[PDB]
RNA sequence: AGAAGCUCAGACGAGUAGGCAGGCGUGGAGGUUUGUGACGAAGCCUUGGGCGUGAGCCUGGGUCGAACAGCCUCUAGU
RNA sequence: CUGCCGAAGUUUCCGGAUAGCAGAAACUCAGAUCAGUUUUAUGUGUAAAAUGAGAGUUUCUAGUGGGCCAUUUUUGGUAAGCAGAACUGGCGAUGCGGGAUGAACCGAACGUGAGGUUAAGGUGCCGGAAUGUACGCUC
RNA sequence: UUUCAAUGGCCCGUCUUGAAACACGGACCAAGGAGUCUAGCAUCUAUGCGAGUGUUUGGGUGAUGAAAACCCAUCCGCGAAAUGGUGAAUGCAGGUGGGAACGCCCUGGCGUGCACCAUCGACCGU
RNA sequence: GUACGUGAAAUUGCUGAAAGGGAAGCAUUGGAAAUCAG
């Protein structure tokens, strides 16, 4: 797929932006996002702020400042009590996610904030949603 | 709409008992976010009280671990684990005719 | 690059890219100039004149 | 560059000639049998993508710019940047009146009418 | 600035001095085949000249009412088209091959000047799976460096006397596309060359052909 | 640098069933063009000219006498 | 209206499900596997060098389920025809050069043009091209 | 544009068949003339929200057209729990291997390891 | 000009130009005549 079929105009912006990065990096990690980010609905599934927070600190843990990247909704996992801090960027956030997150907890990005963070996606963490719905 | 429709193109060529159920992981999901905020996390002599029969629901299932912080739990019907998860966190369990 | 295509052996400038050895080559050389030997066996003549 | 169409002769539906009411407009002929569908000799030609003509001259008449459709004396102006590029073709239906303002304004802008001769 | 000069300056005394060892090679090997020749020949004995490792096949037939059997030869010999020439490496895996296409192709030895101007004229390198002439020797030395080829007279002496990378240089070379010979085929050309026609093995014959062809 | 874009290189081109994509035209609607028009709109005619591979489009002249179109979207008794 | 991709032409089980051919979506795979192919080796089959090509799977969704002609083997044959299989071809989806004319014959497979050269077949004239060359036969 | 010369050119559609031919249709022209609307289901794509989601049965409201737009009380539909009354992290909501992606190194090594797939494992499908 | 806005095609008459020895329409390349364009 060389373009997607949304016809959102930030999406557009965002494919623009990671065109670039794609060819003038060597980042697997942007080549990735970009094929991500033309994916439709049915392939960009959502992911749970509880399943961001288990994955990293999950065996090992070892999560110290790294930011989870997901292209897609991060919904809110309300049965989860206390929220760790986390970091992380996506295409959306539910509006109980990103107050939970806000409240207690790190901070949210948008895929253009990460862009400037970590050009290269360094120290990010690519997670992905289950796509057995 | 019949102009994107493609018979546009081919133009041409020839053509029981009623009881919803609820788990533990959700009981304090039920309850408003600022009586958690007061209730959850204080040992506080008063507890909080989730009616999960007005909140269209029959049966309380186990499903999940509560937190520590005692709460009565008023329901109609109740699974025999999800009771014994309620009083190992301190709860009690008050059927309801 | 490249918008046509020459030929080196009707190019002699292409050639001289091509290959940076005509420039000296000398192509005949005169080696048949000493006594000639007639080398042929006189069996050999037999069996070829044979029959 | 000069321009050099791949055909002059217009396509022409089949048996156009023989019958009225077969407009010359092409048609694609979806006949089974058709022997001009199957390229017989003597037959007339299709339309194919073969005949499209150069890119950097399509679409350039003769004299070497391209027709520009004119109404007033504002669209003339929006061709002050490519005089060298598009001509001013005024539309059929502007008045006499209008015809005289749009030749005066391209002439002395320095864009050509196609039709200027005309009203 | 000064570094590249020089280099490219070493490199392209380098690849002379490679074409004058080759070009005495063939020289050297032609006369003393000559020599061992005419001294058995001085003493009644008979010398017999080595197998040719190197032949050329040039597909005679169309693409039109040819067999399934023989038409996947042709697709692993490359030759997809009417009057394309390869190079083939001769030998007991080969003769086999094209002993069942006889019909449809022909082949011989092909000698030195028809390997030279095959690459000069219709020589295309296979870069990137695409079409690239052969017009400069960076050309070949991006594409075959690794197999110590600099320049078409490398690729010439790699072809000429099947070196130890000659599958890799017959297979950079795309399939040449040969014209209909000037002059035409014989009366009936479909008839073995045996038997009067132009299909089959024709040994020494093969350069006097590929010259119309050119 | 209408990145939807610009540019370089190579190969390929029949095509029924079928699959896929981009376009042309028509009636009416929302927006727009400081849009066209009794100094002639629409229609029609013409061994007048131009554009497009094509569906088609623009134009000269004649006739005619009151309305009509381009672009962006909507819609169908297209 | 133009452009691109493009079959099946029939098995295998009860009108069909299946497979096959054609596509799409999503995966992994380039120190890898394939192949209407040939060698080598072991006894026609089995196993491992040549040459060519990037090679794999999973899902799901269209169309197809006929025939004709010919070769070879073979089964009987029979007044003589032929009849029965198998075999891969050719047609079928396909124009073009030649065979005076042509569904099955010889060439050749197709975007629009310029130039050059050929295939099959031809060079007395119709007809583009030697009433050429050499040797015989025939009234 | 008309006309002449040389060369070429079998009537279109339909039907049947392996294929033709047949067999119908066609005097001429203009206008009309055939996959439409709707209910359900399923795929894919887009959009909004997301453990939620769905205002338009209805009520409020709407002075400029008020059949529009706007606002939403209580229910209800589907989803959130399955199995045949009961009703789910044993084990970082479990280990091994492959794996996207990242990091540290001096091609390769080490660590982390999403999705998905084989694996031992559980709990009443999770 | 009530056989009444606009007046298409089929069809018909007249005039001009041209063609025609048992079809015709069409296609290709040019000539001739006419007529345009730059």
């Amino acid at each position: 797929r060389s373009k997607p079929a949304s016809e959102n105009v930030y999406l557009k912006l965002l494919v623009k932006l990671y065109r670039f990065l794609a060819r003038r990096t060597d980042s697997r990690f942007n080549k990735a996002i970009l094929k991500r980010l033309f994916q439709s609905k049915t392939n960009r599934p959502p992911i749970s702020i509880s399943k961001i927070a288990a994955l990293t600190s999950r065996k090992s843990a070892s999560s110290q400042n790294k930011t989870t990247v997901v292209v897609g909704t991060v919904t809110d996992d309300e049965r989860m009590l206390t929220v760790p801090k986390l970091s992380i960027a996506a295409l959306r956030f539910t509006k109980s996610a990103r107050a939970r997150i806000l409240k207690a907890g790190g901070e949210v990005l948008t895929l253009d904030q990460l862009a400037l963070r970590a050009p290269t996606g360094s120290n990010t963490v690519l997670v992905r949603g289950k796509k057995h719905a | 709409p019949t102009h994107v429709s493609k018979t546009r193109k081919l133009r041409g060529h020839v053509s029981p008992l009623w009881r919803p159920t609820v788990n533990l992981d959700r009981l304090w999901t039920l309850l408003p976010n600022e009586a958690r905020d007061k209730y959850l996390g204080k040992n506080t002599e008063v507890a909080p009280v989730i009616n999960v029969l007005q909140s269209g629901y029959g049966k309380v299932l186990g499903k999940g671990r509560l937190p520590e912080t005692p709460v009565i739990v008023q329901t109609r019907y109740v699974s025999r684990r999800a009771e014994e998860k309620i009083k190992q966190a301190g709860g009690v369990v008050e059927l309801i005719a | 690059a490249h918008v046509q295509k020459k030929n080196p052996l009707k190019n002699k400038a292409v050639l001289s890219r091509l290959n940076p050895y005509a420039k000296a080559y000398k192509a005949n050389v005169k080696i048949n100039s000493e006594k000639t030997p007639k080398a042929a066996g006189e069996k050999f003549l037999s069996v070829l004149h044979e029959n | 560059v000069n321009i050099i169409k791949k055909r002059t002769k217009p396509f022409k539906r089949h048996q156009s000639d023989r019958f009225k009411r077969v407009g010359e407009s092409w048609r694609k002929p979806r006949g089974i049998d058709s022997c001009v569908r199957r390229r017989f000799r003597g037959t007339i030609s299709m339309p194919k993508i073969g005949y499209g003509n150069n890119k950097k001259t399509r679409y350039c008449m003769p004299n070497g710019l391209k027709a520009f459709l004119v109404r007033n004396v504002s669209d003339v102006e929006l061709l002050l940047m490519h005089n060298k590029t598009y001509a001013a073709e005024i539309a059929g239906n502007v008045s006499a009146r209008k015809r005289v303002e749009i030749v005066e304004k391209a002439r002395a802008l320095g864009v050509k009418v196609t039709n200027a001769g005309a009203k | 600035a000064a570094e590249k000069k020089s280099a490219r300056q070493k490199k392209r005394e380098l690849i002379a001095k490679r074409a004058e060892a080759y070009e005495a090679e063939y020289r050297a090997a032609e006369r003393e085949q000559i020599e061992l020749a005419r001294k058995a020949r001085a003493e009644g004995n008979y010398f017999v000249p080595h197998e040719p490792k190197l032949i050329f096949v040039v597909r005679i037939r169309g693409i039109n009412n040819i067999p399934p059997k023989a038409r996947k030869i042709m697709q692993l010999l490359r030759l997809l088209q009417i009057n394309n020439g390869i190079f083939v490496k001769f030998n007991k895996a080969i003769k086999e091959m094209l002993q069942v296409v006889e019909p449809y192709v022909t082949y011989g030895i092909p000698n030195h000047k028809t390997v030279r101007e095959l690459i000069y004229k219709r020589g295309f390198g296979k870069v990137n799976k695409q079409r690239i002439p052969l017009s400069d020797n960076a050309i070949i030395e991006a594409a075959l460096g690794k197999y110590s080829i600099l320049s078409v007279e490398d690729l010439i002496h790699e072809i000429y006397t099947v070196g130890p990378n000659f599958k890799q240089a017959a297979n950079f070379l795309w399939p040449f596309k040969l014209s209909s010979p000037l002059g035409g085929w014989r009366e009936r050309k479909f008839k073995h060359f045996i038997e009067g026609g132009d299909a089959g093995k024709r040994d020494e014959h093969i350069n006097g052909l590929v010259q119309k062809m050119l």
